RNA sequence: GCUCAACGGAUAAAAGGUACUCCGGGGAUAACAGGCUGAUACCGCCCAAGAGUUCAUAUCGACGGCGGUGUUUGGCACCUCGAUGUCGGCUCAUCACAUCCUGGGGCUGAAGUAGGUCCCAAGGGUAUGGCUGUUCGCCAUUUAAAGUGGUACGCGAGCUGGGUUUAGAACGUCGUGAGACAGUUCGGUCCCUAUCUGCCGUGGGCGCUGGAGAACUGAGGGGGGCUGCUCCUAGUACGAGAGGACCGGAGUGGACGCAUCACUGGUGUUCGGGUUGUCAUGCCAAUGGCACUGCCCGGUAGCUAAAUGCGGAAGAGAUAAGUGCUGAAAGCAUCUAAGCACGAAACUUGCCCCGAGAUGAGUUCUCCCUGACCCUUUAAGGGUCCUGAAGGAACGUUGAAGACGACGACGUUGAUAGGCCGGGUGUGUAAGCGCAGCGAUGCGUUGAGCUAACCGGUACUAAUGAACCGUGAGGCUUAACCU
RNA sequence: AAUUCCUUGUCGGGUAAGUUCCGACCUGCACGAAUGGCGUAAUGAUGGCCAGGCUGUCUCCACCCGAGACUCAGUGAAAU
RNA sequence: ACACAGGUGGUCAGGUAGAGAAUACCAAGGCGCUUGAGAGAACUCGGGUGAAGGAACUAGGCAAAAUGGUGCCGUAACUUC
RNA sequence: GCUCGCCGGAAGACCAAGGGUUCCUGUCCAACGUUAAUCGGGGCAGGGUGAGUCGACCCCUAAGGCGAGGCCGAAAGGCG
RNA sequence: AGGACCGAACCGACUAAUGUUGAAAAAUUAGCGGAUGACUUGUGGCUGGGGGUGAAAGGCCAAUCAAACCGGGAGAUAGCU
């Protein structure tokens, strides 16, 4: 039972949901929109959203936070220097979630997960 | 771990009797593009209540 | 939290060192023993001269467990070892005459009156 | 109660094996020996006559001599 | 001229083993279980010689007699040999009363305490270990007690495989030998996805006579029902003492159950840190990957037990054995025949839970719909147009709810989830820089940084304008009324 | 006694308690000398027994992580 | 019998740690094992941790747990030395 | 294409055995592929294997086989 | 030096769990014994059914062994189903 427990397991071990979500991650922050399950979805706004209000503070340390996150120079430069002062001024919420149908090769649940500010 | 008598073909059916699908019940009419979406999902189009979320 | 086949150590000047807990006395089916709960034990290693021998089985009262007591303020008073004090199985009274370490407020009774008045910390 | 050896399964249900315990005494026997308790009760009843009668002149010989 | 005697003579002439086995067959025929019977067994009962200081019946009861149960060992061979798979344990049980405990009694050779035996009573309870494959048994220490039995000697399409009961091997013994043994000893494959009945949960469908939302009464069914120790009465009653109560009241325990997470804890691969090896991020620094979460150390929420709260009862009605009262039949006696009173953990209530599919489908409160037409075969008839209520359902956000369904909260008139903000909590002084040190490092910034599920806030994101279903005043016969 | 029916022999030890075990006894049902007797250091995935550490084996189970189960989409067996 | 958790002889042998062709992470190089997506019940399978006790379990410590490396000190009965 | 994970005395590279066109390209998706497939070791069409030195053949013999004559055996044949 | 010790490949299979219409007509996973030898392995050759071969279990002799396999006698016979 999970009574008052949070968190989706999605079929995956502990060591492969880090990875999967931080190769997600560090992938909305680069397209700004992409094309994902559902269940994925919902549990990438607990990734993603930690990510932009870890931009807010532009030091060295969050630097070096937000880089054991994605693990990437690009995404950690895109972060801070674009997404940044873009949602400098949103309380929360920084991206949208878009049901699209249901995928043809497993009948899937799909959405597209995208920025608030992309367009 | 298995039948002693084949089931007729009426415990059969009887058994189907909850196998029916649930028709859609709701196709919501999408308000600028004018076409027919799930109540809740964008259209084909990437239309969402009139706006366009997504091009094609 | 005393049960069965429970080595114990010795809180007296009786003659052991270390006795095995063979019953818990006090009702059936009865699992453990606090403290103040009277066991049966067997005497697993003694002085080479004392008033037990090894091998006898006599009754015990324990004085410190590792799980401890709880006191109605919800504070618990935990030890690092299991003790216990000797008794005779008739008169059930202790044998020794000078208490080891410390004991607790819940042996003091009209029962365990003198085992209290022999330890030197009460706590 | 069932005796306890090779034979099969007619050991393995039957009983036919008799332990007499003599209450005033207390001299037991256990004759487990057929497959059938009642030529194994009476060659149980025999044996603790020659142990009772075995045990008053076995008596009757130590505060004799 | 044959004891061809197995004497209607298989041939003049003929022994064994198989657990290495094989085939044809049989429940025509054994082992297991069922059945029939009840010799035996177990339990009652009848007579009473005696035992019991005397006194058959306080308690045992010879010699014999009559039954009960199906319960031991059997008997018979009716069911199964085109399979009914097996002892013991484990796990669940379940009924019986011929009661081990607790409860109510009668008698006692019952002073008291404590026993004895019988009667009523099945409600709940009815140990852990040593030995042995053990059932059984003995033993240790307990307990209020460690009941007797039924259920394929309950329970292997639930588990175990020690024993037996295959193939290997050896000993003793028997055989000339193959081999043999209710003789031991070492080793030795236990299969099956549940159609049906069953059971535990939980839904869908329609019904309940217009529809819908709620709150209900309770016909019935289920759960529950254990008990010690200390103290007071009182060292009083009782007793030569020793010893030591009835009745009643109080505490505090054991086992069990229900609940819960505030407490002590457990876990907490989603939190924080320490650390080893190696690889990588251009390198130093910092981090990250992988090594069972690499190995550890702590630990939030949640869930939990060892944690801590509560529970059994009291009462009432009717009773069983029993004790009576009045009281005849039967001028007396008599508990009964009339009449009446007490009398148990049993019975019915009382206590919690389920419960109107209780088709005998109940009751109460609230809400909602007051259109036109035709058609023929006038009927609880069929069609068309208009209409679409209360409400429900779908979808969505979801939950201390859940396998799915269901249930519950919420959908912008919005705190429903995520986020965000503040706190809490956990880890224990982050990085960067500065200094001290040859350097590892230490100190300062700094109880810092990080912080999941928690708590309090906040529309930032996602919960859409709708649409779909469900409709149009609800049959007939009596009756009470109503003007 | 890998052998003893009676047999859980008896006595001692070990254990609170030991049908196993180890040491004696000899009443060897039915040991016994190359179908070898009695010893025997080392060796054994060898049989039996005890002690120590260690621990979910257990008292008494809890929680957690993954793979099934479970729902959805696709394909689609079997004994009987 | 299959695009099958089996089996199939020989040759080449890089880095760091390590005695090593153990083993961990790697290079050259090659793969992600040809149904997925959710859910996070019972129960099973494979694992993780555990308060107090520590073989009470059981046919039996079965299984798990634990011990584990190098250098040095030290080491008993018995013995065929 | 960018990340991520895995093996690395192998899940890499290359022989022999064995298989026998699976290689490569264009094309196609009925069947085959445990789902789908534009993909394939699948269908259809075309292409591809170049040796004085590599391997075989060749020369040499081992076990062992055949065996002129020969010895033996009813025949077949056996031994040499 | 060694039918010597520890231990990978390599050969084997001691316990347990899984699996038992399996992934597999005997395997997987974690432990396990040998690992310079009475070792292992390749390629070829030989021994043939009452015969072979056997460090001996009636073992192995192409998933078959108290007497293989295939063809025939052969439509054996069957007081049995
Ligand atoms: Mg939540
Ligand atoms: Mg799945
Ligand atoms: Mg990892
Ligand atoms: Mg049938
Ligand atoms: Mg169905
Ligand atoms: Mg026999
Ligand atoms: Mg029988
Ligand atoms: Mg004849
Ligand atoms: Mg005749
Ligand atoms: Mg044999
Ligand atoms: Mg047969
Ligand atoms: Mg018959
Ligand atoms: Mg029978
Ligand atoms: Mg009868
Ligand atoms: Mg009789
Ligand atoms: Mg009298
Ligand atoms: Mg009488
Ligand atoms: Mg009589
Ligand atoms: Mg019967
Ligand atoms: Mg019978
Ligand atoms: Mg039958
Ligand atoms: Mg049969
Ligand atoms: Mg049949
Ligand atoms: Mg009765
Ligand atoms: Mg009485
Ligand atoms: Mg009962
Ligand atoms: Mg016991
Ligand atoms: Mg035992
Ligand atoms: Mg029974
Ligand atoms: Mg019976
Ligand atoms: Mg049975
Ligand atoms: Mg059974
Ligand atoms: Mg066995
Ligand atoms: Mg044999
Ligand atoms: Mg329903
Ligand atoms: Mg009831
Ligand atoms: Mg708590
Ligand atoms: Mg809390
Ligand atoms: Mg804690
Ligand atoms: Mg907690
Ligand atoms: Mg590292
Ligand atoms: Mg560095
Ligand atoms: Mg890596
Ligand atoms: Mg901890
Ligand atoms: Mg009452
Ligand atoms: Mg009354
Ligand atoms: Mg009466
Ligand atoms: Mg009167
Ligand atoms: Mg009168
Ligand atoms: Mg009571
Ligand atoms: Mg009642
Ligand atoms: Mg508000
Ligand atoms: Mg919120
Ligand atoms: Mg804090
Ligand atoms: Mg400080
Ligand atoms: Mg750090
Ligand atoms: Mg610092
Ligand atoms: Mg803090
Ligand atoms: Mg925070
Ligand atoms: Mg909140
Ligand atoms: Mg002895
Ligand atoms: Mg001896
Ligand atoms: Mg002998
Ligand atoms: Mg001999
Ligand atoms: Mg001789
Ligand atoms: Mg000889
Ligand atoms: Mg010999
Ligand atoms: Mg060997
Ligand atoms: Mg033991
Ligand atoms: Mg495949
Ligand atoms: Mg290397
Ligand atoms: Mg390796
Ligand atoms: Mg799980
Ligand atoms: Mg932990
Ligand atoms: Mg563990
Ligand atoms: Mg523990
Ligand atoms: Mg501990
Ligand atoms: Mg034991
Ligand atoms: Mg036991
Ligand atoms: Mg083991
Ligand atoms: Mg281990
Ligand atoms: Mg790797
Ligand atoms: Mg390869
Ligand atoms: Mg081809
Ligand atoms: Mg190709
Ligand atoms: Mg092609
Ligand atoms: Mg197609
Ligand atoms: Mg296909
Ligand atoms: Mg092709
Ligand atoms: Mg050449
Ligand atoms: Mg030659
Ligand atoms: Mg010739
Ligand atoms: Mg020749
Ligand atoms: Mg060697
Ligand atoms: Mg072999
Ligand atoms: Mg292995
Ligand atoms: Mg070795
Ligand atoms: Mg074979
Ligand atoms: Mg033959
Ligand atoms: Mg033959
Ligand atoms: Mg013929
Ligand atoms: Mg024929």
């Amino acid at each position: 039972m999970r009574h008052r427990k949070s968190g989706r397991q999605l079929n995956r071990n502990s060591s492969h949901r880090q990875a999967m979500f931080r190769n997600m991650a560090g992938s909305l922050v680069r397209h700004e929109i992409i094309k994902t399950t559902l269940p994925k979805a919902k549990e990438l706004r607990r990734v993603v959203e930690p990510l932009i209000t870890l931009a807010k503070t532009d030091s060295v340390a969050n630097r070096r936070l937000a880089f054991a996150r994605t693990r990437d120079n690009e995404i950690v430069a895109k972060l801070f220097n674009e997404l940044g002062p873009r949602f400098a001024s949103r309380a929360g919420g920084y991206t949208r979630i878009l049901k699209c149908g249901f995928r043809a090769g497993d009948n899937a649940p799909m959405a597209y997960i995208e920025l608030v500010d992309r367009s | 771990a298995v039948q002693q008598n084949k089931p007729t073909r009426s415990k059969r059916g009887m058994r189907r009797s909850h196998d029916a699908l649930t028709a859609v019940t709701s196709l919501s009419v999408d308000k600028t593009s004018g076409e027919k979406h799930l109540r809740h999902h964008i259209t084909a189009d990437g239309y969402y209540r009139g706006r366009k979320v997504i091009a094609k | 939290m005393i049960q069965e086949q429970t080595m114990l150590n010795v809180a007296d000047n009786s003659g052991a060192r270390r006795v095995m807990c063979i019953k818990v006395l006090g009702g059936s089916h009865r699992r453990y023993a606090g403290v103040g709960d009277i066991i049966k034990i067997t005497i697993k290693e003694a002085i080479p001269r004392g008033k037990v021998k090894k091998g006898d089985v006599l009754k015990a009262v324990v004085v410190r467990t590792k799980k401890g007591v709880r006191r109605p303020d919800g504070s618990v008073i935990r030890f690092d070892g299991n003790a216990c004090v000797l008794l005779n199985n008739n008169s059930e009274q202790p044998i020794g005459t000078r208490i080891f370490g410390p004991v607790t407020r819940e042996l003091r009774s009209e029962k365990f009156m003198k085992i209290i008045s022999l330890a030197p910390e009460v706590l | 109660f069932r005796s306890s050896g090779a034979g099969g399964q007619h050991v393995n249900t039957t009983d036919s094996a008799i332990r007499i315990t003599h209450l005033p005494t207390g001299i037991v026997v256990e004759c487990q020996d057929e497959r059938s308790q009642h030529k194994n009760k009476a060659k149980a009843l025999s044996v603790l006559g020659a142990r009772i009668h075995a045990a008053e002149m076995a008596k009757r010989q130590q505060a004799e001599a």
